[PDB]
């Protein structure tokens, strides 16, 4: 009921114009039968798939209370807010794609705590800050894209960032 | 054929014919049985036999009716409700009180508790009368060459309007939209209400070897 | 006393009249009934013996939705003229021969009272009534009379009370004729056509002066103040005015103020008063009754109270319900003589405070259906309250401790509020009959002290709170409850002990309690006239085959979700809801046949009933839903199941049936047909598509169904769940799948299933919602979807040896939210158009024999959550998309020629 409570907290804070969140109800023992939520064995949430679903709102601090989550997809939605620091508690996240969306703030350093992340797409967003230093400490990150964002500071290349291209960091106020 | 249960019915296409002995226990040594005879398109024909005696001789004992299933539409979206009903009746001995009535039930939503009820009394025998807060009519309405007196009353949380004819009408043919429009314009019935149910049938109080035959009954909602 | 000729005349009068209800039973010629004066309705002079009063009138006794009056039918005999000293005659509610008013009444010569009102007289008033010179009270109201000339009223010069309402009034100059009666004090002219008959000012100018006190002008389509203005000529002497049901659309005329001696105003049932009380009031100083119900005033309540401040010491009844009035009820105590205050169904969004300490004389207070906030006032300031309705408001806080100072309360309705607690002094009321405190957030425990002295309580309603009810052992309840609605109340770990003394109750709903005890020995016989039994969602254990005894008035039995064990209990002959699921019953259910029943919804699921299903279902033809799932029944399905014409939901799954399936042809209005498991054999029934046309869910999975899916199944037009997985089918998938409407709508929620329990609120029925489950193969897990009708839209034909190609007609199926066509010998290519399926969250085409390359349109999904195309003979490159690249290598493996970013590279 803890994961269902977290997902319900996510639901209440956001507003749905197309009404694609109507099937999320707390009475069920698990949120497994909910739409746009993918299950696994033993009924733990492992995917949250919401693409061009027109959702508007802000992110929820207790979103990270899901331990066995992977592939958190929330791109192309009208979500205005700040990336929570609790996302670092995800010990199994793989793909975090939040692009074509309007989130303001910096990229948390705790996000670099992900030791199994492979995909990170934050494009066409307006985030004010600099690239985290600790994010390069993960060696499983195969692709990254931080473009068309309010990015300033230095461009890190050492370590896992040595296999990337400047295109991943483009259209920014300061790149040097 | 002919069935005698308290809640049994003979369902057909677009019509459901009930027995509805909802106040059976208020009478002593009575019985009632209804049956659908012939079906022809939208036309129906049924009959009801009963005998009720004693007990609370001032209360309705049953409402064996012939209800119609339709799309739950708001009053303002209803164009016409053409209805025709021809019936004959036969009682035997005496101390006879009964009634032939149309019921319309309307509520705020398409599936909810009734908030407005509409009686149309086509015949009143033995002093049976509609429910009224004051016991006196509040309007006189002539619709389709047929006089009517209007009564208003409470029933729990429901408001019951009643159009009682001045002469017994054994052959009726009219439009219920006229009554509904009169109620909406004059008596203050909201036009956004959802017409839940339409039905027509007998409503006995006391009788002995009693039988009502509906030679024809048709209705529709447009 | 009792002159012989008078008695003979009375007997001859009775002879014509036909009495059927015991009236005139005292009247007779038997020697024991010789005395005239002792008869019912006859009064005689004391000195002489002549009859002075003859009142054979009745009254309307009313029931649920009909009133009845014991009318006297017959012919009015002319022998009444022998009663030459009669002065009081009253024949009011009787309906005699519905004909003219008899003319002989003109020659009584001493009548001082006549009342033929509410009979069924018709036609013109006889012209001979000019001989009734001694008449003081005339009442001919509410008959089918036609009054077109009033030239006879001139002679009746002793009248003080004239009533001609309900007539076809066509007198053009009625004011001129009425003004000729010098002693008239009231005048009833209701329901006439007074809208079209207004007196010209010249007529008022040329008229004799008379002083009226009561005007009954109702049911006249005035619709304006320009048509009832004439009554203001009587402003000096008016006391009572009645103007209800006139379609008044405008401000109340300011001349209603400055009507001195006015004591009774009735302006109910208008069109729109547009503001309500004018500022002209406050000059009244003598008001005692004001009614404005159902008028759409839109007035501020404190402003109304200030404008009625001229008559605080006299005002007694104030009806302001069914309007739209806002504000708060502040200082109601300043109205000293107030006794009724009806403020129902308003828009009152304020508080209820006294803020000054005086006692109130209120006896009936009504505040239901509002938006009032804040705590309740000190109820000890209303010691004479007989009824208190405060439901559907937003009151909060504990009920005040002074509630026990009333000692006259009979009804207490505080339901649907945000109340917080119950006081201890509630038990000293000693006159309460109903207690509706349901759907509040109530907390604490109700001990015996809360119920110590309620000797007249009949209804107890504490539904759905956080409340607890712990009564000590050796407590004898001082009441005998008739309805016991205590759901979601902690009634103790053991079975409640105070039900031992409770007989004579009609409903008993103690579900959602915490009773974890065996069924007690004493709890063997329910009251003989019990209606609703609901012991559901507890942990009660024992044998209940000895608890149901075919009471004539059973309507609901709900023993679901418990620890009951034993044989199937008796099915009462008039029960409609028979729920027994999630228990431990075992045995055969052949006892569901021997008696005809009115059951419409029975649930026997999740039990241990065994044996072959009986062939007796013609004795139960009122069924709407039938649940025989998750048991170990066996054998063929009975043929009698085809006689369930009213059936709309058949839940027969997770059993061990066998054989072919019976002809459920004449079972129209069937929406759900679930037959999972059950080892059924045979070809797919050809009558499913031919006859069943309202079907929405068709679950024939984990069976032995050889053959082919005939295209007739496309004629269903309403299917949203099709599931034939693991059935051993064959043939090609039909190309006719376009015809399934509701699978093209992008976002459409189907209505839930609803059956009808008739007779709940007396004449009125109740609608029950059955949200049945459905076992589906959802996202690689076998899951029990809760309400499949509203949301789910799936097609599943996996593991059924289907040979052919995927039809190209599935492209435009926007609403499909799952697709499983795996483990079949299909060949071809993925149809170009799957990318058009916007809300498809589950795709599975694995273990087929497909070919070609993946279509590019799959990049448009953006909602797909589970994909599996393994072992399918594809080639080419996987389309690039955010969702496609987020899938494991296992989802695309098994293809010897496919290569993409997920696996290897070209
Ligand atoms: C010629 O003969 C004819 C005979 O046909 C005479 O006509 C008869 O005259 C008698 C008078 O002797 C009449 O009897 C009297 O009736 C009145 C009215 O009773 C009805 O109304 C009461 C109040 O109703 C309002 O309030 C209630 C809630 O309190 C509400 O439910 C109602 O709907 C109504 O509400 C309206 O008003 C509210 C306040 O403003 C508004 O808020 C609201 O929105 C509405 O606008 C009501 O209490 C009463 O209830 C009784 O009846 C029902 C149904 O049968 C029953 O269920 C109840 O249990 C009650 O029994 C009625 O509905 C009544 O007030 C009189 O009471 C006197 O007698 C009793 C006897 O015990 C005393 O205790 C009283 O103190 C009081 O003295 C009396 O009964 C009769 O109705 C009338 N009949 C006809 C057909 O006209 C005629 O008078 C004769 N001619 C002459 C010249 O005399
Ligand atoms: C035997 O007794 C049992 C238990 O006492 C009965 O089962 C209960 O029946 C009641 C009445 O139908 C159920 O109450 C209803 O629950 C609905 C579902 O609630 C969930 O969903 C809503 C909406 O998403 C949430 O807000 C809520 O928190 C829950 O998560 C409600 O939607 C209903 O509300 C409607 O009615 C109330 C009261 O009239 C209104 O105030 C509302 O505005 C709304 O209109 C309602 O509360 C209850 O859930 C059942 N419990 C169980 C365990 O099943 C049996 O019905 C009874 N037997 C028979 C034959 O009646
Ligand atoms: C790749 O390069 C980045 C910088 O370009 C490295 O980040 C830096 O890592 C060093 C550790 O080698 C950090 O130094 C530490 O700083 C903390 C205070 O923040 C101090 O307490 C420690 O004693 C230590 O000095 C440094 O802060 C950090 N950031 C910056 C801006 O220099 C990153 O570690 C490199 N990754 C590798 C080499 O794998
Ligand atoms: C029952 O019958 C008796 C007798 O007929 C009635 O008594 C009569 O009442 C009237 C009215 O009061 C009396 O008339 C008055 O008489 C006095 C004295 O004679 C006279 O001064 C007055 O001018 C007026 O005429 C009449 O005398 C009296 N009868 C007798 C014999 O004294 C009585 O009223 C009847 N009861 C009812 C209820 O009608
Ligand atoms: C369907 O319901 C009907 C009626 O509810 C059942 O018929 C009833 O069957 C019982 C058992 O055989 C009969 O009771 C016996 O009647 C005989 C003859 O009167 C009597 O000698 C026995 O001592 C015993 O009382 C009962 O009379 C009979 N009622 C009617 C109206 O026929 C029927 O068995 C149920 N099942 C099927 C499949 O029809
Ligand atoms: C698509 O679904 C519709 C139903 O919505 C199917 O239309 C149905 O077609 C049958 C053909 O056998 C019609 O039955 C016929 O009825 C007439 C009049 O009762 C009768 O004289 C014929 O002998 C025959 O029984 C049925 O009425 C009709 N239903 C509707 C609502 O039109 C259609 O066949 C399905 N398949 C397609 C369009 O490919
Ligand atoms: C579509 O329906 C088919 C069956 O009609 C579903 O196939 C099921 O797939 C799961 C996962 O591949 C199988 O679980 C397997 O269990 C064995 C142990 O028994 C394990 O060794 C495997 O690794 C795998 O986890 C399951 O047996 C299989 N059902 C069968 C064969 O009857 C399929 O999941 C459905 N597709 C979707 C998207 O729901
Ligand atoms: C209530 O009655 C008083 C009289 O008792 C009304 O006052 C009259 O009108 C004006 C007031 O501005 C003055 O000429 C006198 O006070 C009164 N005139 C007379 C007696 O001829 C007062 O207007 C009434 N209330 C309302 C709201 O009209
Ligand atoms: C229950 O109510 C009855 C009312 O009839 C109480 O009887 C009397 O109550 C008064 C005060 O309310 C006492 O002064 C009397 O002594 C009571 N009479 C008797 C014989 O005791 C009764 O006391 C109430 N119950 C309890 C437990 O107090
Ligand atoms: C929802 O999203 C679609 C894009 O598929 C867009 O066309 C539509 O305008 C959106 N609705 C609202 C209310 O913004
Ligand atoms: C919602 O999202 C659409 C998609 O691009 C965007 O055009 C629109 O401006 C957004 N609405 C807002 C931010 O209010
Ligand atoms: C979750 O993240 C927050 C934010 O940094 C952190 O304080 C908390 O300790 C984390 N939870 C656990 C169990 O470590
Ligand atoms: C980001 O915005 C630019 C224009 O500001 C647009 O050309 C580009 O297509 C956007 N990114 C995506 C992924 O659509
Ligand atoms: C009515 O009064 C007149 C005047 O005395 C009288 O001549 C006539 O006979 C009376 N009518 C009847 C029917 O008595
Ligand atoms: C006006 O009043 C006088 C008073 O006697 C009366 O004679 C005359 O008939 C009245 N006018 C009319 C038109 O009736
Ligand atoms: C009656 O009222 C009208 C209107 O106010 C007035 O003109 C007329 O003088 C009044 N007549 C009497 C006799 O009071
Ligand atoms: C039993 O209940 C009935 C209502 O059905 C009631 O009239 C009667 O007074 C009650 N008797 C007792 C002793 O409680
Ligand atoms: C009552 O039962 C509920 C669940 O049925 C449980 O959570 C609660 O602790 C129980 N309370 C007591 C006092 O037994
Ligand atoms: C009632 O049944 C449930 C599950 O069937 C079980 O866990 C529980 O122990 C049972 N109650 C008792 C008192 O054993
Ligand atoms: C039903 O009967 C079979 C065979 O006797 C048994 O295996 C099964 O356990 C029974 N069902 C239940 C729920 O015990
Ligand atoms: C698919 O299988 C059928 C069954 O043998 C075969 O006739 C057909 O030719 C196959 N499809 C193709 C494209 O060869
Ligand atoms: C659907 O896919 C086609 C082919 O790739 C593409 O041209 C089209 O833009 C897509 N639809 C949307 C709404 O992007």
């Amino acid at each position: 009921n803890i994961e269902g409570d977290a997902l319900n907290a996510l639901k209440t804070n956001l507003a749905d114009p197309n009404n694609v969140l109507q099937s999320w109800d707390p009475t069920l023992v698990n949120p497994c039968t909910w739409f746009h939520v993918t299950c696994n064995s033993e009924n733990s949430v492992t995917r949250v798939d919401l693409g061009n679903a027109n959702l508007s709102g802000q992110l929820v601090p207790q979103l990270g209370q899901l331990p066995n989550l992977q592939y958190l997809e929330l791109y192309s939605n009208n979500i205005s807010g700040r990336i929570p620091f609790e996302l670092g508690n995800l010990t199994n996240l793989v793909s975090l794609d939040l692009y074509l969306n309007r989130l303001n703030g910096p990229i948390p350093d705790t996000l670099g705590k992900l030791q199994k992340l492979r995909f990170l797409r934050l494009n066409n967003n307006s985030l004010n800050g600099r690239i985290p230093m600790l994010l390069t400490t993960v060696i499983s990150l195969q692709v990254l894209d931080l473009s068309n964002n309010n990015l300033t500071g230095p461009v890190p290349v050492n370590g896992s960032f040595s296999l990337f291209t400047p295109i991943s960091f483009a259209n920014n106020p300061l790149d040097i | 054929g002919d069935y005698c249960g308290q809640w049994d019915w003979a369902k057909s296409t677009n019509y459901i014919v009930y027995n509805n002995l909802w106040n059976k226990n208020a009478a002593a040594s009575g019985s009632q049985c209804t049956g659908v005879d012939k079906i022809s398109g939208s036309t129906i024909a049924w009959h009801t036999s009963y005998t009720w005696t004693g007990g609370a001789a001032t209360e309705v004992k049953s409402y064996s009716n012939a209800a119609l299933v339709f799309s739950k539409k708001q009053i303002k979206n209803i164009k016409s409700i053409p209805t025709k009903m021809k019936y004959s009746y036969s009682h035997s001995s005496g101390t006879f009180v009964a009634d032939v009535s149309y019921d319309l039930f309307t509520s705020s939503t398409a599936s909810g508790s009734n908030e407005y009820e509409i009686m149309i009394w086509l015949a009143a025998y033995g002093g049976a009368g509609p429910i009224s807060s004051t016991g006196k009519a509040i309007a006189t309405v002539t619709i389709g060459s047929n006089s009517f007196k209007l009564y208003k009353g409470p029933n729990g949380s429901t408001t019951v309007f009643s159009f009682v004819a001045t002469k017994t009408i054994t052959n009726f043919s009219a439009d219920l939209q006229k009554f509904l429009s009169y109620l909406t314009k004059n008596q203050g019935l909201p036009s956004s209400q959802y017409l839940i149910t339409l039905e027509a049938g007998t409503e006995p109080f006391v009788g002995t070897n009693a039988k009502m035959t509906v030679s024809s009954f048709s209705a529709a909602v447009n | 006393l009792c002159i012989e000729k008078e008695r003979d005349a009375l007997l001859e009068f009775k002879r014509g009249l036909s009495d059927n209800f015991g009236q005139l039973s005292t009247w007779g010629d038997e020697e024991d009934k010789k005395e005239c004066c002792k008869w019912k309705g006859i009064e005689c002079n004391k000195t002489t013996g002549h009859v002075i009063v003859l009142d054979l009138h009745n009254a309307f006794t009313c029931s649920a939705s009909a009133c009845f009056a014991p009318r006297l039918t017959g012919k009015l005999s002319p022998s009444l003229l022998e009663l030459e000293y009669l002065n009081f005659l009253d024949l009011s509610v009787n309906e005699f021969e519905r004909s003219e008013i008899p003319r002989f009444i003109c020659s009584f010569k001493r009548l001082e009272y006549l009342n033929l009102s509410s009979s069924f007289f018709s036609g013109l008033i006889p012209t001979q009534f000019k001989n009734l010179t001694s008449l003081r009270i005339l009442d001919l109201g509410y008959n089918n009379l036609i009054v077109k000339d009033l030239t006879w009223l001139s002679h009746l010069s002793s009248l003080e009370l004239l009533s001609l309402g309900g007539s076809d009034f066509q007198v053009k100059n009625w004011f001129q004729e009425i003004t000729k009666l010098p002693l008239l004090k009231e005048l009833d002219l209701s329901l006439c056509g007074l809208s079209k008959l207004v007196p010209s000012p010249a007529e008022i100018a040329n008229s004799s002066l008379i002083s009226l006190s009561v005007l009954h002008l109702c049911c006249n389509e005035f619709s304006s103040s320009a048509k009832y203005s004439w009554l203001f000529n009587f402003s000096t002497s008016l006391t009572s005015i009645d103007l209800s049901n006139n379609q008044l659309d405008g401000q109340i005329d300011d001349r209603f103020g400055n009507l001195m001696y006015l004591e009774h105003l009735n302006l109910a049932n208008e069109l729109n008063l547009k503001g309500g009380i004018p500022s002209s009031f406050g000059n009244l100083t003598r008001l005692r009754y004001l009614d404005m119900s159902n008028t759409r005033t839109y007035q501020w309540l404190p402003e109304l109270f200030v404008r009625l401040s001229g008559s605080r010491k006299t005002l007694e009844v104030l009806g302001l319900n069914d309007n739209s009035m806002f504000g708060s009820l502040v200082d109601v105590t300043r109205f000293s003589a107030l006794k009724r205050l009806y403020l129902q169904k308003n828009v009152l969004n304020g508080f209820f405070m006294e803020r000054f300490g005086q006692v109130s004389s209120l006896e009936y207070l009504d505040l239901s259906d509002n938006q009032m906030r804040g705590p309740l006032p000190d109820l000890a300031l209303f010691p004479s309250l007989r009824e208190l309705h405060l439901g559907s408001n937003h009151f909060n806080g504990r009920i005040p401790q002074g509630i026990g100072k009333l000692s006259q309360l009979k009804i207490l309705d505080v339901s649907s509020n945000r109340l917080e607690g119950l006081p201890e002094s509630m038990g000293q009321l000693s006159n309460l009959e109903s207690f509706d405190a349901s759907y509040n957030v109530l907390k604490g425990t109700i001990t015996e002290s809360h119920l110590s002295n309620l000797s007249s309580l009949v209804d107890l309603d504490l539904s759905f709170n956080s409340l607890a009810l712990k009564t000590s052992i050796d407590w004898l309840p001082p009441f005998q409850l008739q309805v016991i609605n205590l759901p979601s109340c902690n009634l103790g770990p053991s079975f409640p002990k105070w039900l031992q003394s409770q007989n004579n109750y009609t409903v008993l709903d103690i579900s959602l309690a915490n009773i974890s005890d065996a069924l007690p020995s004493w709890f063997s016989g329910l009251p003989p006239d019990i209606k609703i039994l609901n012991l559901s969602n507890n942990q009660i254990s024992g044998r209940v085959s000895d608890l149901i005894e075919n009471a004539y008035d059973y309507m609901v039995i709900d023993l679901s979700s418990n620890n009951f064990s034993g044989p199937l209990p008796l099915v009462p002959t008039n029960v409609q809801i028979f729920y027994l699921h999630k228990n431990q019953f075992f045995g055969s259910i052949s006892s569901i046949c021997k008696s005809t029943t009115g059951a419409t919804s029975l649930d026997l699921s999740h039990n241990q009933f065994s044996g072959e299903l009986p062939d007796c279902w013609m004795n139960a033809t009122n069924l709407a839903v039938l649940n025989l799932a998750y048991n170990n029944f066996s054998g063929k399905l009975p043929q009698s199941l085809g006689s369930l014409t009213n059936l709309e939901a058949l839940y027969m799954r997770q059993n061990s049936f066998s054989g072919m399936l019976p002809s459920l042809s004449q079972c129209q209005s069937l929406q759900i047909l679930d037959l999972g498991g059950n080892k059924l054999t045979g070809r797919i029934p050809a009558w499913i598509g031919t006859d069943l046309l309202n079907l929405r869910i068709l679950s024939l999975r984990f069976n032995k169904f050889y053959g082919s899916i005939s295209p007739i199944i496309c004629q269903l037009q309403f299917l949203q769940i099709l599931d034939l997985s693991a059935n051993g089918l064959a043939g090609k998938i039909p190309q006719c799948f376009n015809n399934f409407t509701l699978l093209h709508q992008e976002n459409g929620l189907g209505e839930p299933m609803e059956f009808l329990v008739q007779g709940f609120y007396g004449k009125y029925p109740r609608h029950y919602s059955y949200l049945g489950n459905l076992l589906v193969q959802w996202k690689n897990q076998e899951a029990e979807y809760k309400n499949p009708l509203t949301y789910l839209k799936t097609i599943d034909l996996s593991s059924n040896k289907l040979v052919g190609g995927i039809p190209k007609e599935m492209a435009e199926m926007r609403g499909l939210k799952s697709l499983n066509l795996s483990r079949n010998d299909l060949n071809g290519s993925i149809i170009k158009g799957i990318g058009q399926m916007k809300m498809l969250e589950s795709l599975d085409l694995s273990r087929n024999q497909l070919s070609g390359m993946i279509p590019k349109d799959l990049a448009n999904l953006t909602f797909i959550g589970v994909l599996d195309l393994s072992n399918n003979h594809l080639s080419g490159r996987i389309p690039s998309s955010t969702q496609l690249q987020t899938f494991e290598r296992s989802s695309y493996s098994g293809n010897a020629q496919l290569c993409g970013p997920p696996l290897q590279e070209c």
